């Protein structure tokens, strides 16, 4: 379909390899915060529509203008929160057994695929809170080693690649 | 099922509905009057405004409306906003201004509500004084109104 | 790439062409920031047919004015203004503070017809009658011409010309060949 | 199985540098034709003929862009590496 759909299927295949091989714990929160901002903006919109449908306009001008200004403020805050964390970060996960100690094991993923490019970038991040250490892993590969001639993206060669990447992250961890 | 597709559909619906109603309400607040973005559906002003033209309105803007301006009122017998042009004018020094209007390609002054007991039309049926127009978008509006 | 995606890109580029013509019209309306003056010359005005009619809504009066025109439209026409109207504001005074400059008749003017219009002794097209009948007992009426524009896609203002002609008027008299 | 995701993955392969330079030259030619049409509408002072020149440039762009060219499939035979089969 599109190279963005290729990136989406690649991230989904990485999550499928993670679920088939090591089974770590998913997270949420950024999409939940975006849905919270959109739910509050829809609350402003529904209150504005009901209050405009039940009351005439020259007696309802100023607080409706305040609702328009509030929509401007909420969309600006949504744009700033987009610029905070929605640049490259995709997947947030906790690892196995964070019990008995401080919450360690922040496993963070980011992807990069430029417009009209044959190169892919994957950045892994392992944050441990006992020693307060972050570990970055920049993986710049060429996409031409995985595709085929007429529509068969080989996963049987991509899965040992993710195995070697997880071995590298295991060396970085231990 | 997967709830993420439902939240993404709510996200896209929220984007399009909030954007459209925000543009509509922001324009009708920043004008000052109720200011509907109207579309000419009558061929009375055909050398001036052809069939299918968009008109955006402005406020009275602390200005008594003299002669030589187009006004948009509402016909209750058909419930349709109709635009005409002011010709004559009358003044009273208590905040009361009466006016006479006319349409092009016509011969008879429009009766409307009053016929002979008072002046010809009423000063409170007008929505506002017109500001500007688009000749291209109104044809697209008529095409979209061909399939309601 | 998809041919439908290339068609969507060409549709967005056609929207960019629409934005470019809107930008060109914005440059054009930003160039005509000054209002244009029109010279007017009215010499002979005759006021006749002054009939007092007992109207059912108000005691009204009928009027009839024969006038002259002399104008100039040399530097007025551009390549973006569509159609032009012609008014003739007559300003009178009443007892009930109806200080109105009021229009006798109207004229439709399309481009390509005449770049300069001048004639004489033309009578009014529409019949002048006033309900508040403040002319009877007044010695002051003011005539000044105004004229409206409409652009191709922009905002239409009104442009009033120059020349305020002050004409007196007797108390109770019917027809007069004035000057 | 995993063979269903294995098939509906790969779109039409593209020459990236050729399409980027073609898009840059495309926008340059369209913008230059728009500037020439604006100079024509400023000097010759005609609007409908300016719109006709813009539509003629749009038709030229459609004739140069819409059919899949043999040049646009010859360069993916050179710029792209040799990939495996089933
Ligand atoms: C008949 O009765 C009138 C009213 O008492 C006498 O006064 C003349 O009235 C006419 C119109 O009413 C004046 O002509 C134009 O008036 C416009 C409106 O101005 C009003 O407010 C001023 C005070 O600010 C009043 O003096 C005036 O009467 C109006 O009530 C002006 O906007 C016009 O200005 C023109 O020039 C300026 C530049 O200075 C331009 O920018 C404008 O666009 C416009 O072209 C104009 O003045 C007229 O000026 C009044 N005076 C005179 C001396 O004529 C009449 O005198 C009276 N006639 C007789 C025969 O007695």
């Amino acid at each position: 379909w599109d190279g963005s759909a290729v990136k989406n299927s690649l991230d989904d295949s990485a999550k499928k390899v993670l679920l088939e091989k090591y089974k770590y714990v998913e997270n949420f929160g950024l999409i939940d915060g975006r849905l919270t901002i959109c739910t509050i903006s829809c609350f402003f919109a529904i209150v504005a529509l009901i209050w405009d449908y039940m009351h005439p306009f020259p007696e309802s001008k100023p607080v409706l203008a305040l609702c328009v200004i509030s929509y401007f403020v909420m969309m600006g805050i949504l744009t700033i929160y987009t610029s905070y964390k929605e640049k490259s970060i995709f997947l947030v996960a906790h690892r196995k057994d964070p019990t008995g100690m401080d919450p360690d094991d922040i496993w963070q993923l980011s992807s990069s695929l430029k417009r009209f490019d044959d190169k892919y970038t994957l950045k892994l991040t392992f944050i441990s809170g006992r020693t307060k250490q972050q570990r970055e892993a920049e993986f710049t590969k060429s996409i031409a080693k995985f595709f085929d001639h007429s529509g068969t993206l080989v996963m049987d060669a991509y899965e040992p690649e993710i195995s070697r990447l997880h071995d590298s992250l295991a060396i970085e961890r231990k | 099922m997967n709830k993420r597709q439902l939240y993404y559909q709510v996200l896209n619906f929220a984007m399009i509905v909030s954007s459209a109603l925000m543009i509509w309400k922001g324009l009708i607040v920043l004008t000052g009057s109720e200011s509907p973005i109207v579309v000419v559906l009558s061929g009375s002003m055909e050398p001036a405004f052809h069939r299918g033209d968009l008109l955006f309105l402005t406020n009275f803007r602390e200005d008594p409306i003299r002669a030589g301006e187009i006004v948009v009122f509402k016909v209750e017998g058909r419930d349709i906003p109709i635009v005409h042009r002011v010709i004559k004018v009358h003044e009273k020094d208590n905040g009361d201004i009466k006016f006479l209007t006319k349409g092009d390609n016509n011969e008879v002054d429009d009766r409307g509500l009053y016929k002979e007991g008072q002046n010809w039309l009423e000063k409170k049926d007008v929505v506002g004084r017109a500001r500007g127009f688009l000749p291209y978008v109104g044809m697209v509006t008529i095409i979209m109104n061909d399939y309601p | 790439n998809t041919v439908l995606s290339r068609a969507n890109s060409l549709f967005a580029f056609s929207l960019s062409v629409m934005a470019a013509l809107t930008f060109g019209c914005f440059i054009t309306t930003a160039f005509k920031d000054r209002s244009v003056p029109v010279r007017l010359h009215v010499s002979r005005i005759m006021l006749k047919n002054v009939e007092d009619f007992t109207g059912p809504r108000e005691r009204s009066d009928l009027g009839f004015i024969t006038f002259d025109i002399t104008a100039d439209l040399e530097n007025i026409f551009d390549w973006n203004v569509k159609q032009l109207f012609l008014y003739l504001s007559a300003e009178y005074s009443t007892k009930n503070n109806a200080l109105n400059q009021v229009v006798l008749w109207d004229k439709i003017v399309l481009r390509g017809d005449n770049p300069k219009l001048l004639l004489k002794d033309m009578k009014t097209k529409y019949f002048f009658f006033d309900d508040g009948n403040g002319l009877k007992g007044n010695r002051n009426v003011t005539l000044t011409l105004s004229w409206n524009v409409v652009p191709n896609a922009g905002i239409l203002p009104l442009v009033t010309g120059s020349g305020h002609v002050s004409v007196p008027f007797p108390d109770t008299y019917e027809i007069t060949k004035s000057y | 199985p995993a063979m269903l995701e294995h098939l509906s993955s790969l779109p039409t392969q593209m020459d990236y540098k050729g399409q980027k330079l073609a898009e840059q030259m495309f926008q340059g030619i369209i913008l230059f034709s728009a500037i020439v049409g604006f100079i024509y509408g400023y000097v010759a002072e005609q609007f409908g003929w300016t719109v006709y020149i813009v539509m003629a440039g749009f038709a030229f762009s459609c004739l140069l862009t819409l059919p899949p060219w043999p040049i646009y499939r010859r360069h993916p035979l050179k710029w792209l590496p040799v990939q495996e089969s089933s």
